[PDB]
């Protein structure tokens, strides 16, 4: 070669996403106490 | 008078009950209810 070029180029790279929160009462029950008692008989799927 | 309350008991190992925690008192049961432990670690916890 007898020549160059400078060439300037971009990489786009992910580096993190949202970070999101779920209660599970709020979710599958809402507001309503039997549905909240019910699913205290599921044991611990919502603390995992 | 009895009110509509969620209560954690911490059964000692012969089965009886050594400790409590009112989980509608203040924001430290509350912390300590939406995690099943009487002993919280330090940092910042979502709370049902
Ligand atoms: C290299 O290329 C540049 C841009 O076209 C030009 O100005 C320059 O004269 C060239 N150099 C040679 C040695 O040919
Ligand atoms: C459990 O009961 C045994 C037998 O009475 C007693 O020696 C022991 O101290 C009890 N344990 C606790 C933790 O209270």
């Amino acid at each position: 070669p007898t020549n160059f070029t400078i060439s300037v180029t971009t990489e786009v790279m992910p580096v993190s996403m949202t970070k999101t929160s779920v209660d599970c009462t709020m979710y599958i029950c809402g507001d309503s106490v039997e549905c909240s008692t019910l699913l205290l008989q599921y044991g611990s799927f919502c603390t995992q | 008078h009895l009110k509509r309350r969620t209560m954690m008991f911490k059964y000692d190992e012969n089965g009886t009950i050594v400790d409590a925690i009112d989980c509608a008192l203040d924001p430290l049961s509350e912390t300590k209810c939406t995690l099943r432990s009487f002993i919280v670690e330090k940092g910042i916890y979502q709370t049902s």
